[PDB]
RNA sequence: GACCUGGGCUACACACGUGCUACAAUGGGAAGUACAACGAGUCGCUAGACCGCGAGGUCAUGCAAAUCUCUUAAAGCUUCUCUCAGUUCGGAUUGCAGGCUGCAACUCGCCUGCAUGAAGCCGGAAUCGCUAGUAAUCGCGGAUCAGCACGCCGCGGUGAA
């Protein structure tokens, strides 16, 4: 449900609907159809349960799952917790470099 | 059980990629595949992924990710650069 | 972006280093504005200057990896 | 099924170690299973419930009551005779079938698990598995289920203590923390 | 008046002026295919070849000039795929790993890879520019300058009502 993980869509491409899943951009999704060796197939996905297992197969070698986000959660909460300038404009939305802030809420809270 | 006010049932045969758990029952049906003797003369449409071992908890919790460590990016990465 | 090896000036490494033997003195008075901090300074007490006082703070352990000046803010905001 | 199988076989011998029962007659068993899907917007609109019953019908083998409203709230907009809510009560063999679902397909079916809580003991031992989605069931379909209710597994049992209950589920599936 | 280190001038509930990228099918992507002009160059422009997918690194090559390099310009032209969706559009924002100069890039650089993927489907009252190689649109160069350009100063391509 649906096929790795969750979140497969139903009559797509294939390659397409591979990056869906929660961390898998566009290079995964083709470096893992290069090692099954596989194509388009084709507009609507009509794929054999063979090639299904294959790609699960292959996936379950990659960090990346419904989980991503626990580890990237707990990266943040390291940062938060100990200093942290980071962290604390992390309570407040800044970044690795600061944009001298007197637009940049548009983007991350809508201010007005 | 009273009539025509309950769906359908069949003791459908469930399966995955594994494990062939092939003896419960279910209320969606199809394709017949599976009328066999040592199980239910059923249907093995219910191809669940999670044959209860996908999830490394009723075999336990895997090593499956790591996520493990954080002490040797300062300890190993400028620390094969320490020693 | 320094793969030739990090960098912490040496008038804070030999002022580090010399309680290496004993317990260590709750002061290092610094600049504190260019130094990313070391194995070795685990469980110290440095002061850190924001360019009107020194802010005294101790050295945990996951707080390794980014240099001094992020933790004595000169923006001062509230 | 092959549960009462395994539960006659391997239940039944090692709780009678386990505590050393007078008699085999003193066992701690499961008696019954409810169910509880509690529209709550019936009263908002009547129309949720036409389709909580069938999902429920799909879920467990028997389309469900009705309950009724019993009294009136204001906040609540609750006048009685309103329907808010639709039970199953699970007995016989179908108990066993639908707990093996649980245990071997069902719950494994749930994003970033670690299991059940270790607390339900409500020091008699009716041990609940509350539950967000219904998404779970493979008897469930994509782009047929068109919300997120949820229902109340109440499990009953034959013990008296929470431990027995605790290490007779355990016998039984309920992978626990 | 004067010497040095550290921080400002980059602060953020908010109001306005100027600009850039967009809300896609004349488009998104992939593959082939040609055509300018103005100028810069000795501690600097790098040829060529080798390595890493990239930003780049290594050894080596000419050039103080119509010779050598920046530098085969990009839209263009030919096929294939994607089907009207917040979409393969949009890529703000953010995690991680790198590159370059720099005594030193948290405050407070530019750039690369992966991963996540925000608002946004032509914008009121009002208001601006423009009469021709103009408006519109697409690239090139250099001034200041280790390094950092959506700005500014010039050039050229396509080409209307």
């Amino acid at each position: 449900a649906r096929i790795a993980g969750v979140d497969i869509p139903r009559d797509k491409r294939v390659v397409v609907s591979l990056t869906y899943i929660y961390g898998i951009g566009n290079t995964t999704a083709k470096k893992v159809l290069a090692n099954v060796g596989v194509s388009e197939d084709v507009r609507v996905r009509d794929l054999t349960n063979e090639q299904t297992d294959a790609i699960r197969a292959e996936i379950d070698k990659l960090k990346v799952e419904g989980d991503l986000r626990r580890e990237v959660n707990l990266n943040i909460k390291r940062l938060m917790e100990i200093g942290s300038y980071r962290g604390i404009r992390h309570r407040r939305g800044l970044p690795t470099r600061g944009q001298n802030t007197k637009n940049n809420a548009r983007t991350r809270k809508g201010p007005t | 059980m009273k009539q025509d006010i309950h769906p359908n049932y069949q003791p459908v045969v469930f399966m995955d990629s594994t494990t062939g758990f092939k003896f419960l029952s279910g209320s969606t049906k199809g394709s017949s595949e599976t009328v066999e003797w040592e199980d239910g003369n059923t249907y093995p449409l219910l191809r669940v992924e999670v044959t209860s071992d996908s999830h490394p908890f009723y075999t336990g919790r895997q090593k499956f990710t790591q996520a493990d460590g954080r002490v040797d990016r300062f300890n190993k990465k400028y620390g094969l650069k320490d020693e | 972006s320094l793969k030739k090896g990090p960098f912490v000036d040496d008038h804070l490494m030999k002022k580090v280093e010399a309680q290496q033997g004993a317990e260590k003195k709750k002061v290092i008075k610094t600049w504190s504005r260019r130094s990313t901090i070391f194995p070795s300074f685990v469980g110290f007490t440095i002061a850190v200057y924001d360019g009107r006082k020194h802010v005294p703070v101790y050295i945990q352990e996951d707080m390794v990896g980014h240099k001094l000046g992020e933790f004595a803010p000169t923006r001062t905001y509230r | 099924n092959r549960l009462k199988e395994k539960y006659i076989k391997e239940v039944t011998p090692s709780l009678v170690e386990k505590f050393n029962y007078s008699s085999v007659m003193q066992t701690p068993k499961v008696d019954k299973i409810v169910i509880n899907m509690g529209v709550g917007d019936a009263v908002s609109n009547a129309k949720n419930l036409d389709k909580a019953v069938e999902e429920l019908a799909l879920i467990t083998g028997q389309k469900p009551l009705i309950t009724k409203a019993k009294k009136s709230i204001a906040g609540f907009r609750l006048r009685e005779g309103m329907p808010i809510g639709a039970k199953v009560t699970l007995r016989g063999e179908r108990m066993y079938e639908f707990l093996d679902k649980l245990v071997t397909v069902s719950l494994p079916r749930v994003r970033d698990f670690h299991g059940v809580s270790k607390k339900a003991f409500d020091g008699r031992g009716n041990y609940t598995l509350g539950i967000k989605e219904q998404l779970i069931f493979p008897e469930v379909d994509y782009d047929l289920v068109d919300k997120v209710r949820g229902m109340d597994i109440v499990i009953v049992t034959t013990a008296n203590t929470d431990e027995e209950s605790r290490e007779l589920l355990a016998q039984l599936g309920m992978p626990f923390q």
